[PDB]
């Protein structure tokens, strides 16, 4: 039994060993209380203005768009404390951990970046924190673990499987179903079990809401269409959710294509997966025929994941949101772009949103069309990464 | 068929406790797994539990993580587990045969598709370790219709809601989970809570089995005495193969002395 | 003959070769015009809110100051695009350039914070970039060079002296003394020859008004003293300029203090060197007994330069401002402090600062006093150079 | 002193121009400096231009820059490069010495005093490199109150207030520089301008001396056909300085030759 719907359509879910069940309705509980709590929202609010310095910018990108139809905006979440959205929920759920009485955090992270926020937070509002990465991680996303550990967290890299973030989430979860009564998990994306899908969006959803006044104001109506990449889903559900009821709005999401999908070496599974039962939800996801778990790529570590939220899974079948993806090179093209012509190192996981919008623009250059692409993140933790990359490739 | 009521039914008769252990089905590989498994059940198994190899086994600590991988390195596949499993039923009629398995290889190609093979080959009760009592209709539904009992998990602080749900939905045993955690020989699990077996037995439950973190005989007889129909042990059978890797024929012999010092303490 | 004045009491001046007065005389005219002109006060007011952020935050740092009567707020330079202060006053120069015609930027940098700033302006606005940084620097601000690079701007090694900023500095202007019909020398801070300290001020001095605005709003009073970190001048004039003529509120400025002032391996020309001519000024500077220019050192790279800014030299002589100095130790541990306990990762620039502000507290904690830091930018430059000393230091 | 007057007037009476070579005191030690000098002097150089070694010479391309630093590898100092001076007029009465200063160099410990300094040891004149006209009331005041020249310079793009300037408040010789930029050999100036050198003399400025790139006797020529009363070159002289380190006879040698093919240029 619980207060909200663990589903949305076939998807999501508590698929949890047994053990977890009371911590995730605990939660719930706390959740629904603090969101009617104005004494939490108002803490909330002054944490997400006064410290990590919210609204972020909505910059029109004029270089990039010479000569065509399209007008582009992106929504700087990158100019966000820590260097990307994953900052304004884990606030959000430090104050949460806080009401239910914890002093520890367990987190997982892939790009560092949900581990950079979490760290962030726990020094900021006195928890203990310790965070799962995967070893090649560790090394491609390497100066956000400087940054993690200056803050006082501890970093724990896994060896195990891929070690990247589906790894570091198995880990985590191990880690809590020992640890819940006096850890909270802070999973970071808009996935796993109920009701982490619901807390994530809620407490992301402020960047649609800043993007629908900001292009109010500069364009008087609302976007053609807004992007984001997908990795579980937490920036792209906290762009799209005050836009769903807009239905002339579009709304397209970007999984990674790697390599490119023909060669498996990917992490689309909304678009080539199949629904499946892990990580606590019910959604689609990379795997063999016989039900194992497959290994995602990705070039960035925090799209490198094979499912996905179940609330894109739900978008998406009933034809609300538009799921593309974009492989390696495309992303890479597309953060040059837009370091050389707008003066902004963006994430490599942005970089896939972006590298689409530019194939909107390209492909039909005299539509008009109004987009907005979520800058999720800054590029710092990616330029050793795009350096040695360009280098070997003779530029 | 009734093989976890005709085992308890003769237990109760005699007075005494189940040892149950568990290993990862093809671990380190099928011909040496269904020699130990042979060994189990000789030197004194009243029943076992078996783990068919799952790439992310989300409720397993390195011990049984590594039992996984060893069997993935030997190529084994959830059909090659079937294949085993109906070796194993007949050589042995009568012991009851439980699974372990994770949701997703259950639910990959329908639940009753897979509750219908193990009928087939003889499997009496599947323990699905990522799906809690408020998720499990579809699973319980496909295990009655084909025979098999669906075990639910009773967690230390169990509120009596659950206790009620647990009692009418399980069949087999009832899993009496010992610890918060994951599997593990070196993290000891509490003994026994009284008033959850003492609550179980008023709601007529099926027969408690204590699992997670029982390593040692002290343990076993402990779990019987609090009145627990039986224990069951993983990670510490799991380490014996792990540690005789190159020496077989010692592993067989360690495995049978610790095997009948766990049954000879579930006699207490 | 100038139209503004070029000096603050004896401090300031016009000190460099004949060829360069009509570019200096240029750039004057230019700004004055466009100081009156609503057109570019509108694009440079754009610019700052819709791609650089602004307004920043004023973070108030509750769990650094617990148990004392020091309350502390930190003026959040740190979250401005680019990561630091450097940014503002490069995107008002950026438009002087395009106003008088010219499509070539020069820069010289330290941190490599103003040379970002100058390498995202010139891509945003279509300027062709090149920037002098000392090898010394190259090397321990390395994530800002390869930011530079993959904004498309030419990063220039100097290897003369003491490969740090003033080499940078002196490059510069050699290359613009030969480039000046065409390039634009965007100096990064307030010193050099007028109008660069009038212009660097006046471009800056958002940040003091903000300040203002926003410390009035949470304490309904001025603070008692505002404190920020001094290499050449511009985040300290540009915090300090409103507060000028409010007589009760204190202007503190700090000095690196390098490995000790006694041991001559500093950057403190204000308080520890003497009135010279040098880089187009007449300013304090570390000078050996002849005359000749002396190196000087800071842990810090955007601090370490022999000389100060003219007009913190004049407010020094007055007594309208107090400088002070912090050494590296000291600049390493309020570095820290701030990591740890509020879960901000500072330059080591604006550690300095804070490292003073924390002085300020502990040595008179039962002093009532309302402070505010200029958190001049944020430390991922800065976690190699950090991580390798706390390593070698046994940490 | 009027030693550029009388030089300036007995070129003209012999229808020359100056050449007038730089180097950098002390470079590469005081006694070799001392012997490039006289070999300088002895060549036919008509008056000299003398570097003090500054730590940052910001009007210098690499081969001045590299001239202080082996200065300075050598232990140069301004006291000692006074001394070299004295030495220098003590041998040779009449040659016009022009010294290059950097501002901290002169302002250091007092205007005065520096001035005070040069007019004790027999220089003519000075320029100081970073101060233009519109700071240079302090230093011009204290070279006429002690004798000495303030030199100052006519770029090329120089409007007319400029030019009444530098006629007004200069003395000696006016710099008119070839170029925009800093000192150096292989970057060749323009040939000078007519209308430059048309206006200094209209408004009676000391005559003019074209410097920066002046490397070849064609552009010495060039420079006096033009109606400039000389030419300077620095980074031309110190290269083969640089050059000949390890042979100092060669170095004085290439020295000799050189100065004497620049001098026949400012014949033409
Ligand atoms: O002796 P240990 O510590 O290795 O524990 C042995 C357990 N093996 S098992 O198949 O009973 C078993 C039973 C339940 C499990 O998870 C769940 F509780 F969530 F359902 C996992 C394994
Ligand atoms: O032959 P080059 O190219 O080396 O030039 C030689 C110049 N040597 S100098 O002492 O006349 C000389 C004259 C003026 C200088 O700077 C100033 F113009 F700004 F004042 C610098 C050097
Ligand atoms: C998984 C991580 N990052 C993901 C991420 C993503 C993708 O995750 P979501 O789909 O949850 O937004 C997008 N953009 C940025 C800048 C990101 O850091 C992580 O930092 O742990
Ligand atoms: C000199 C540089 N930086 C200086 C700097 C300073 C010191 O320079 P000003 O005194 O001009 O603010 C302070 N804080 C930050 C973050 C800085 O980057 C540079 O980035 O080129
Ligand atoms: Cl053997
Ligand atoms: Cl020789
Ligand atoms: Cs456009
Ligand atoms: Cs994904
Ligand atoms: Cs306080
Ligand atoms: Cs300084």
């Amino acid at each position: 039994t619980t207060l909200l719907n663990p589903y949305f359509g076939e998807f999501g879910g508590m698929y949890v060993p047994q053990i977890l069940m009371p911590a995730l309705n605990q939660l719930e509980e706390a959740f629904v209380s603090a969101q009617k709590d104005p004494e939490f929202q108002a803490q909330f609010a002054d944490l997400l203005k006064n410290y990590a310095g919210r609204p972020t910018a909505l910059t029109k990108c004029q270089n990039i768009t010479a000569g065509t139809r399209t007008t582009l905006y992106l929504k700087r979440e990158d100019l966000l404390h820590g260097g990307a959205h994953k900052t304004n929920q884990v606030l959000g759920q430090a104050l949460l951990a806080k009401r239910m009485g914890k002093s520890e955090i367990i987190a997982e992270t892939g790009a560092g970046q949900h581990g950079v926020a979490s760290a962030l937070a726990s020094a900021l509002l006195g928890l203990k924190c310790r965070i799962y990465m995967g070893a090649k991680d560790v090394e491609r996303q390497s100066p956000n673990v400087f940054r993690m550990r200056l803050m006082g967290a501890e970093v724990i890299p896994v060896h195990s499987g891929s070690a990247t973030l589906k790894d570091a989430c198995n880990e985590a979860l191990r880690d809590w179903s020992g640890s819940y009564e006096t850890a909270h998990y802070m999973l970071g994306t808009a996935a796993g079990p109920h009701p982490y899908p619901t807390i994530v969006r809620e407490f992301q959803r402020m960047i649609g809401e800043e993007t629908k006044a900001q292009i109010l104001d500069k364009e008087g109506r609302l976007p053609d269409a807004v992007i984001a990449c997908v990795g579980g889903g937490s920036n792209a559900i906290g762009m799209f959710a005050d836009f769903i009821n807009d239905t002339s709005v579009g709304l397209i999401g970007v999984e990674p294509g790697g390599h490119g999908i023909e060669t498996g070496e990917h992490g689309a599974p909304l678009k080539h997966g199949r629904v499946g039962i892990y990580f606590g939800m019910k959604a689609p996801m990379m795997q063999t025929a016989d039900g194992q778990i497959e290994e995602s790529y990705s070039i960035s570590a925090g799209l490198d994941f094979p499912s996905v939220g179940p609330q894109h899974a739900y978008l998406n079948s009933i034809g609300r949101a538009d799921y593309v993806s974009i492989t390696d090179d495309e992303a890479l093209e597309a953060f040059k772009t837009l370091c050389r012509h707008e003066g902004i190192i963006p994430a490599l996981e942005s970089s896939h949103a972006l590298a689409h919008a530019l194939k909107m623009m390209r492909e039909q250059p005299e539509k008009e069309q109004l987009l907005v692409v979520n800058l999720s993140g800054r590029g710092d933790k990616d330029i050793f990464t795009v350096h040695d990359i360009l280098k070997a490739r003779g530029e | 068929m009734e093989r976890y009521e005709n085992l308890f039914a003769q237990l109760n008769d005699r007075r005494e406790g189940a040892f149950v252990p568990f290993v990862t089905l093809g671990d380190p590989g099928i011909e040496q797994s269904l020699k130990i498994i042979d060994t189990l059940i000789d030197a004194g198994a009243d029943a076992l539990e078996l783990g068919v190899p799952f790439s992310d086994p989300l409720a397993d600590g390195p011990t049984i993580q590594n039992a996984n991988l060893r069997a993935f390195a030997a190529g084994v596949t959830p059909a090659q587990c079937f294949e085993m499993l109906a070796l194993i039923r007949e050589k042995h009629p009568t012991i009851p045969i439980g699974l372990l398995m994770y949701a997703n290889l259950v639910f990959n190609n329908g639940i009753d598709a897979f509750y219908a093979r193990c009928e087939q080959v003889g499997v009496d009760s599947v323990l699905v370790a990522d799906v809690p009592v408020e998720e499990s209709a579809p699973f319980r539904q496909a295990a009655l219709r084909h025979n098999i009992a669906p075990i639910f998990i009773c967690p230390p602080n169990a509120d009596d809601d659950l206790l009620r749900q647990v009692a009418s939905y399980g069949r087999g045993y009832t899993y009496l989970l010992s610890r918060s955690g994951v599997t593990g020989a070196e993290n000891r699990g509490a003994l026994p809570l009284h008033h959850l077996i003492e609550k179980l037995k008023e709601y007529h439950a099926a027969p408690a089995l204590q699992g997670f973190g029982i390593s040692s005989p002290e343990q076993v007889s402990a779990a019987v005495r609090a009145g627990a129909a039986g224990a069951i042990s993983g990670s510490a059978i799991v380490k014996i193969i792990e540690k005789n890797l190159a020496s077989p024929k010692q592993m067989l012999a360690e495995l049978r002395s610790f095997v009948s010092a766990m049954k000879a303490a579930s006699r207490a």
